[PDB]
RNA sequence: CUAUAUUCUUUG
């Protein structure tokens, strides 16, 4: 079964399963009409990395920054658009996402939905709404600073 | 030639009685003839007016008469 | 001329006699017992399709004066 | 006047070309003796129009 | 030996087939049948052994009328 | 022989599936790619190859004047300066719609204009070139020895009337490499096909004839 | 009156593009406006949703292994998703087959599998089917799972290599995936190896659906429906294309009248004939409207009553159906108040030409009982998407649907066949944008003649009246 | 180099009149354009990636 | 550390060996170990990879194969090839309508608008950017007569409905008729009307 | 192979995804591998192919 | 008989359509190398890509050879051009593998033991490795049929 | 959210020489900021986004004109290949467009994509190559 | 070459 296995990554920060797509192996696939409102974002990883102090002796920060640099190389930011990247500080640019799939409106008025309260502290619910190295965020939730 | 097979018992480009083989009349030739001043724009242009205005020669004329082809004309 | 005169059959004409300029007989039904036997055999020969009533001969000319367009832009 | 345009040419070939360069083209015979057993590629290398050899073209 | 594998779905499509020495051998009393691509249907169908020189669409090649369960 | 594998499963955009298990007991596309019995499928079998599209050909009944050919006339150290290329083309479409247009200079999709006259006054051109009775400009492309159907071609210029040698002395500048010959009625340019005909016509139109 | 030919007005515009194109246009114009409403599935969708998850489902089928050449088989009972599949299979150009589930066994299932030879099977586990208890129609939950495992026994014998063997059933070798649709009310998603990815960007540089849609043509047939009264032995499932469906929908939406955000109902169990499959949802798509599904089925008194109680809530300004299930509404509409129907104004019933002629006293009964302004009757053969000619209650004359020519010809010609004498039985030929000349069979996709004049053979014989009226017949058997 | 067609491809005769159809001075891999990234975000470091080797050299 | 067979051996076989040939002890096997795939070890996303991952059948030089599978089988092959050529021609013409209409920012209409194609032929630098029309300009009507409305003039006779500007004639003729010729057949092919017929003077 | 410039062109080829081509040991005795034994295994005939290709497999 | 030859100059760029070598059925003299396809019945070598053809000789037996096609032409071109330039400037080293007189030594000083690695017969127990290695995933490939060293 | 502001927004590079179209105060401020910053970033992070309707409302609410994605090239080539007649790909003459004669013995030469022109290509040594360009900007084949 | 094969395939 080493030749028959569904691909499992350890770092989904690129959310590759949205891009590199492998067919469901099962002969019976289950497709409801309900699953259109399900956002398919990757599962919450262990070692939430954005909490890490970027200490030069810290192993998890080392492996994370080499991961980020390799992601930058595979998307060709690092050689190309941005030739020299010193990785010093641990950066998190987070967005107030509601995880709503498409753009919505108000049922009560017909207005655009009001701007959400800016996020105070980072949470696990907030994790995929950040800017990671390589991932995908919906346009509908990127609407605010 | 006997190494090559026969095709289509009459022959490939074969004339028969009633094959419609038109001699071409290019639309460019016509428009040149009109803007040059051989032919009336004011008038229904028949094959007769083409023969009389000399734009097409007697030799070119054969049954069935002509085809109007647009060669290098976009308007 | 096609859309006014030609595409319409004779006003009396039945379906079988449609193509004739004047209907050769009155009744549309085949009027000869031999012709009727032949039409029965024709309708069981070809399976029973709508047009099978009218006899079409099994053999062909392969002549260019009867052939029309195989396929092309309408 | 047309004596030499013999029809055994006109059944076999057909000439294709722009003025001052014209091939005579023909199909291949290997066909009507043994089709089966050979292979499909060498069989359908027979369905293409091909220019005759230039000597024969000059000769005809 | 030379036989013709002609479509069991009767399109009259035949394919020249050379029998293997086992099938060339008279050991068995059967016609060979094989699943092949029928281009006339663009589908896979059974082919049957039949004589190469003979009309590939014969009258006797008509299937009896079968009513289909589907529909009313 | 168990026929199976992960090939039937569609993998889009990169195949991340373990690659040791792709085809099992089934011939790969590589196995049929190194084993085909045909040979050298032709260069025209390349479907996605971007093929050229020719421009509209200059015929005697269609003057489609190309600006670049005209620019290659304008680079030459010719005397007798030429009308700028915008004038050799007929008036536009949407300008010519109504009855507001003149009779001589009318809109023609083929394009045809009566001769514009010399691009400079106070100057005399030593030669004068006549259009045909149908409006065609004099250059004719023949073949030397047409019986054997030789590809070798030439150009015959007839309707030149004047000092023909001035015509030839500018024709030298147009055709530096080719062979030029003079005769009472005509001027021969050798090894010049419809290209040089197109040029001769661009030059004669630009010159004011 | 003199000759047998009938023609409709040609002033109505014709839509010749693909389906996805009009979906994109209608998604750009009205994005947030409602498209269809279903209470029993909790589906309230905009045009946003229909575009988004249509092409999302398209990508889903692309990764599930579907390709532009092959077929899908769909036994779904009156869902939204069979329509969504119409659009998805339209986008990737795969022929969708919808078969009626009301009488379904293992034998005819394997007949369908023999006929269409589908790549996919869109099925259920528990499906609701009518059956007769004590002379009365009662619902049964047919366990369709049993039927699938009866048709294909080899899925039970499971050896620990066999998700990946090449052929899942040696006797159906064209079956690759089976899409099971059941609403499982658990909040947790299913494991991604039985679930197809329906969300997010499927690409980097460009999405491959618009690389594909350039290679698709509007006359490519994608849909197939049963003909319960087949013209001939041969025509089994008559087959529809992009522009057939689009123009059926647009002609219906133009002829009645439909304005944006106006509510448009459909009686259930019509997804297998071109009523709720083709005419209705494409009418709702093409012009701005809101499609409305009433209760999932019809055939019993209880959910007939539930049907009225839903349609009076949902504020439907007009609805579609057939005579046979308007019978049930007429049974149970008397029990309610008159003013409860105050929003219903017009109603539509569709007629196959072998019915002939729903009586106008029945129409009068409908109009008086529901407090209706007008009752519209459409009629035509099933090849024509149930519209050739139509009448209202107040107008008994049969007006032709625009861009439709119906002629009755002799037997001695193809293109050059001659019009008969306006009472005489002869072949029938239909020319129209929403008419289909293809039909799917055991052999494969098939087509009867479309000639130089543009007309199309139906292989049906008919009789024309003096007043516009068609009567279909079986083939002439002397 | 013997044979008839080797006589035709050297004296380059009427099938071979332009011999090798793959000849030096065409490259399919780069199409004679230099792969250098001038696309750099800040205009200061524009020439930062230069002399990145195309092969072992 | 290392083992003499290299992998830690499972208890089933073990307890099976030291209770000689008996498996009653652990028979419920643990699931296999996972192999994690490095997502940044993957190559950069390629365009051609995106082109061909779908594996369409249209890149074959034999013909438009995808076209054949979307087309009826009821037609003789030599009349079907020139049919599929016609649909693959219309897909091209429409592709060009898309292109030129996008190039001028005009909403799509197809046979073609003239003024768009010809005027876009007058600019070599117009190939850079394309702009969408506004949502106001977008309508469903893709025929010009549906779009441009009536204009004042018409030439063809009014008595014929087939000449109506909005009339719809089907796009291609489809005939079930067989083809009459093939190369491997000796006497086949379409004959002059006064030529001798097949097998005459037997 | 028949390209589209042929005289006759054929229909769609078989889709590769269905009914694959097995990699079979060549039965030609000169092309057969040496160690390949003529497969006599005395067995009760299992008539369905589903099980009969499991016998050719070791997955335990 | 017939004469069966090279249709291209070795060391010269070649298009896919052109044949490389026509062999005669005897293992063939020339075997398909990188980006090269052999016609199984004809044993005629074709080019897969468009590039420079070169000949490899097997280190084991010099008489058995491969034809390779190297995809990028300009690499080979400017490498060869510079190399030649250096040859004329007396600045080039003759120690490269391009020198045919030196390749034996070159294979020798890199891997001295390649003789005894070729002559070394594995036993059946390490040819046929116990499949549970492959099952558990200690080794990811199980390939009993490569017992032979082709270099 | 202005217009010129958006133009300068879309064409931004970091240490630019001169910036035109913006008001002077903002230019001076950007000059200050870019004098302050080093060319080297201390952290880089990036996400990806798919189109939605908020793009449209961004362009239409501000009265701008939304950019479009150009159609594919290879799809155009595929369509252009499959559209042409079978007689467009056959051999039309003794000479391939290169000028080489095609003797009928070799199957590679039984196809011709571009029609050969015998009466053209005599002027190419005396002319600039820009003349060789076709209608779509691809050089057409001339006899040499 | 003449006959038998009459759809994309076939004999002497």
């Amino acid at each position: 079964d080493t030749m028959f296995q569904y691909p499992v990554y350890e770092n989904e920060l690129d959310t590759p399963h949205l891009f590199n797509i492998t067919e469901p192996p099962d002969f019976f696939v289950y497709w409801n009409v309900s699953d259109f409102e399900r956002t398919s974002y990757p599962p919450l990883p262990e070692e939430d990395h954005r909490l890490l102090l970027p200490l030069s002796g810290s192993a998890p920060w080392k492996q994370h920054r080499k991961r980020s640099l390799k992601y930058l190389r595979k998307h060709e930011i690092l050689p190309n658009y941005l030739p020299h990247v010193r990785q010093d500080v641990n950066l998190s640019v987070v967005f107030p996402g509601v995880y709503a799939t498409r753009a919505r409106l108000c049922e009560e008025t017909g207005e655009p939905l009001p701007p959400p309260p800016p996020v105070s502290r980072m949470t696990h619910r907030n994790f995929w709404m950040t800017a990671h190295c390589g991932n995908y965020i919906e346009l509908a939730d990127l609407q605010h600073p | 030639f006997m190494l090559a097979p026969r095709v289509s018992a009459g022959g490939p480009r074969n004339r028969y009685e009633g094959k419609l083989v038109f001699s071409p009349l290019r639309l460019s030739k016509l428009l040149w003839a009109i803007d040059t001043g051989r032919i009336n724009p004011n008038e229904v242009i028949t094959l007769y007016h083409l023969r009389q205005a000399n734009v097409v020669g007697e030799r070119e004329i054969v049954w069935p008469g002509f085809v109007l082809i647009s060669n290098g004309v976009r308007r | 001329w096609y859309e006014d005169s030609s595409k319409y059959a004779h006003p009396a004409a039945g379906r079988r006699y449609s193509h004739y300029l004047k209907p050769p007989t009155e009744r549309d039904f085949p009027a000869t017992v031999e012709e009727y036997e032949m039409v029965k055999h024709h309708q069981k020969w070809h399976l029973n399709q709508p047009g099978t009533g009218t006899l079409l001969p099994w053999h062909s000319y392969n002549t260019a004066d009867l052939v029309k367009r195989a396929a092309g832009r309408l | 006047l047309a004596q030499h345009r013999m029809q055994v040419w006109q059944l076999r070939f057909k000439e294709m070309g722009p003025p001052f360069s014209r091939v005579w083209v023909a199909l291949g015979g290997k066909m009507r003796r043994r089709r089966v057993g050979r292979q499909v590629d060498v069989k359908d290398m027979r369905y293409y129009w091909r220019p005759i050899e230039p000597q024969y073209q000059r000769l005809y | 030996n030379m036989v013709a594998l002609r479509s069991e779905a009767n399109t009259g499509h035949m394919e020249g087939y050379l029998k293997t020495e086992t099938e060339r051998l008279d050991a068995t009393g059967r016609k060979v049948q094989k699943v092949l691509w029928d281009p006339v249907l663009q589908r896979h169908c059974l082919f049957k052994e039949t004589k190469i020189k003979g009309p590939f669409m014969t009258k006797s090649a008509i299937a009896k009328k079968v009513d289909f369960p589907i529909g009313g | 022989v168990w026929l199976g594998g992960t090939a039937a499963n569609t993998s889009l955009g990169r195949d991340v599936m373990p690659s040791t298990g792709k085809y099992i007991n089934i011939v790969s596309p590589t196995d049929v790619a190194a084993n085909i019995s045909a040979g050298a499928m032709p260069p025209e079998a390349n479907v996605a190859a971007a093929l050229p599209v020719p421009r509209i050909q200059y015929s005697k009944w269609n003057r489609a004047l190309r600006s670049d050919v005209y620019d290659e006339l304008l680079k030459l150290p010719l005397r007798y300066k030429l009308h700028d290329f915008a004038k050799l083309c007929p008036p536009q479409r949407c300008q010519e719609e109504p009855e507001a247009v003149g009779v001589v200079g009318r809109d023609s999709a083929v394009g045809y204009l009566p001769p514009l006259g010399p691009a400079d006054p106070l100057d005399t051109i030593p030669f004068f070139v006549h259009r045909s009775s149908n409006g065609v400009l004099p250059g004719k492309v023949f073949s030397m020895h047409p019986r054997n159907l030789m590809p070798a071609f030439y150009l015959r210029i007839q309707q030149v009337e004047g000092d023909m040698f001035r015509f030839e002395e500018e024709l030298l500048k147009i055709f530096p490499t080719k062979k030029i010959f003079v005769r009472s009625h005509s001027i021969y340019v050798y090894n010049v096909a419809l290209d040089g005909r197109m040029v001769l016509h661009h030059w004669l139109l630009g010159l004011g004839f | 009156k003199d000759y047998s030919v009938a023609s409709g007005s040609v002033d109505t515009p014709v839509l010749d593009q693909l389906v996805g194109y009009y979906v994109n246009i209608q998604s750009r114009k009205m994005y947030y406006k409602d498209f269809l409403r279903i209470e029993h599935q909790a589906v309230r969708w905009a045009f946003a949703d229909i575009r988004k998850n249509s092409e999302a489902l398209a990508h889903g089928l692309l990764q599930t292994g579907l390709r532009p050449g092959q077929r899908v088989l769909a036994i779904q009972p009156c869902n939204c998703e069979t329509f969504v599949l119409q659009l998805a299979c339209a986008k990737i150009g795969a022929l969708l087959a919808v078969v009626p589930h009301h009488n379904i066994s293992a034998d005819k299932l394997r007949f369908y599998l023999n006929e269409f030879q589908p790549h996919h099977l869109i099925a259920r586990e528990w499906i609701v089917v009518p059956e007769v208890k004590q002379g009365v129609l009662v619902e049964r939950n047919m366990h369709f799972w049993d039927m699938i495992y009866n048709v294909i026994p080899e899925l039970g014998l499971s050896y620990p290599g066999q998700r990946f063997q090449w052929v899942h059933s040696q006797e159906f070798f064209f079956l690759k995936k089976v899409v099971i649709t059941d609403h499982n009310m658990n909040l947790l998603g299913v494991t991604p190896m039985r679930k197809m990815l329906v969300w997010g960007p499927f690409s980097y540089y460009e999405q491959r659906l618009r690389r594909l849609s350039a290679l698709l043509h509007p006359d490519d047939p994608i849909l197939a429906l049963e003909d319960p009264h087949p013209a001939l032995e041969d025509k089994l499932h008559i087959t529809y294309s992009h522009r057939n469906c689009i123009n059926a929908g647009f002609l219906f939406g133009n002829l009645m009248g439909l304005k944006a955000e106006s509510r448009f109902g459909v009686m259930p169990n019509h997804h297998v004939d071109p009523v709720g499959a083709i005419v209705a949802p494409y009418a709702a798509l093409t012009t701005g409207a809101v499609l409305v599904h009433i209760h999932s089925d019809m055939f019993t008194d209880d959910h007939a009553i539930n049907g009225i109680e839903k349609l009076c809530v949902e504020e439907v300004v007009g609805m579609l159906g057939k005579k046979s299930d308007f019978d049930l509404l007429l049974r149970h509409a008397g029990n309610f108040d008159a003013d409860q129907y105050e929003h219903l104004k017009w109603v539509v019933l569709f007629e196959d030409a072998s019915e002939p002629t729903v009586g106008d006293e029945y129409l009068q009964k409908l109009a008086k009982e529901l407090g209706l302004e007008d009752v519209f009757v459409f009629r035509g053969p099933l090849e024509s998407a149930y519209m050739v000619m139509w009448r209202s209650l107040k107008r008994a004359r049969w007006e032709m649907v625009p861009h439709v020519e119906a002629k009755v010809v002799g037997d001695r010609g193809t293109a050059d066949a001659r019009i008969l004498a306006a009472n005489t039985r002869g072949n029938l030929k239909l020319k129209g944008p929403h008419i289909s000349a293809g039909y799917y069979n055991n052999a494969g996709l098939l087509t009867e003649l479309v000639d130089e004049r543009g007309f199309c053979s139906t292989s049906r014989e008919a009789v024309m009246d003096e007043r516009g009226q068609l009567t279909l017949h079986g083939t002439q058997l002397y | 180099r013997t044979g008839v067609e080797w006589y035709h491809r050297l004296r380059r005769r009427g099938a071979y009149r332009h011999w090798p159809w793959a000849r030096w001075n065409d490259d399919p891999v780069r199409q004679h354009q230099e792969l250098s990234c001038r696309r750099t975000f800040s205009a200061a470091v524009t020439g930062a990636n230069e002399g990145v080797p195309l092969w072992n050299y | 550390n290392r083992s003499l067979l290299g992998y830690p051996l499972r208890r089933a076989a073990a307890m099976e060996m030291l209770y000689g040939g008996i498996c009653i002890q652990h028979l419920a096997q643990p699931p296999f170990p996972l192999r994690k795939i490095q997502s940044e070890s993957l190559p950069p996303p390629s365009l051609q990879g995106e082109r061909d991952d779908l594996e369409l059948e249209v890149k074959d030089s034999t013909g438009n194969v995808m076209g054949y599978r979307l087309f009826p089988v009821n037609i003789g092959i030599r009349a079907r090839t020139e049919s599929v050529r016609v649909r693959s021609e219309d897909c091209y013409k429409r592709f060009l309508a898309q292109k030129h209409c996008a190039a001028a920012g005009v909403p799509l209409q197809f046979p073609a608008p003239s003024s768009i194609t010809n005027s876009n032929c007058l600019a070599t630098p117009r190939a850079a950017s394309h702009f969408h029309p506004p949502s106001s300009s977008l309508s469903l009507f893709t025929r010009p007569a549906d779009s441009q409305g009536g204009d004042v003039g018409r030439t063809t006779p009014a008595d014929v409905a087939a000449y109506h500007p909005r009339a719809w004639r089907p796009y291609q003729m489809l005939k079930p008729m067989p083809h009459n010729w093939g190369p491997a057949v000796r006497s086949s092919g379409v004959r002059g009307p006064h030529m001798q017929l097949l097998q005459e003077r037997i | 192979v028949l390209h589209k410039w042929a005289v006759v062109s054929r229909s769609a080829p078989p889709p590769r995804g269905l009914r694959p081509i097995a990699r079979t040991i060549p039965t030609h005795p000169r092309l057969r591998p040496v160690d390949y034994k003529i497969p006599y295994v005395l067995r009760t005939f299992i008539k369905d192919r589903h099980t009969s290709e499991v016998q050719h497999l070791e997955n335990r | 008989r017939k004469a069966k030859l090279f249709h291209v100059v070795p060391g010269t760029p070649v298009t896919p359509f052109e044949k490389l070598k026509e062999q005669r059925r005897r293992l063939p003299e020339y075997r398909p190398g990188n980006n090269v396809r052999m016609d199984p019945n004809t044993y005629t070598l074709y080019a897969t890509k468009k590039g420079v053809m070169t000949i490899r000789e097997s280190r084991i037996n010099p008489k058995y050879k491969w034809l390779d096609v190297e995809p990028d032409i300009q690499k080979v071109y400017r490498s060869r051009e510079l190399r030649r330039a250096l040859q004329e400037r007396e600045m080039a080293s003759m120690a490269v593998g391009e020198n045919s007189n030196y390749r034996v030594e070159l294979d020798l000083l890199l891997e001295p033991d390649w003789r005894e690695r070729v002559m070394h017969v594995p036993k059946a127990t390490e040819r046929f490795k116990d499949p549970n290695l492959f099952t558990r995933g200690v080794v990811n490939e199980l390939s009993p049929l490569d017992r032979y060293s082709y270099t | 959210d202005s217009k010129a502001s958006f133009a300068a927004r879309a064409n931004f590079r970091l240490h630019a020489q001169h910036r035109d179209g913006i008001p002077s105060s903002s230019v001076e401020m950007l000059s200050r900021i870019e004098q302050v910053l080093p060319p080297d970033p201390s952290a880089v992070t990036f996400f990806q986004t798919k189109w939605d309707i908020q793009v449209q409302e961004f362009y239409e609410s501000r009265g701008m004109l939304e950019p479009a994605a150009p159609l594919d090239e290879e799809i155009e080539a595929i369509l252009a290949y499959h559209a042409r007649k079978p007689s467009e790909l056959r051999v039309r003459a003794r000479h391939r467009p290169d000028g080489s004669t095609n003797v009928g013995d070799d199957p590679n030469f039984w196809a011709q994509a571009e029609p050969t022109r015998m009466m053209d290509g005599s002027m190419l040594s005396l002319w600039s190559r820009r003349t060789t360009l076709g209608a779509n900007g691809v050089p057409i084949t001339y006899r040499r």
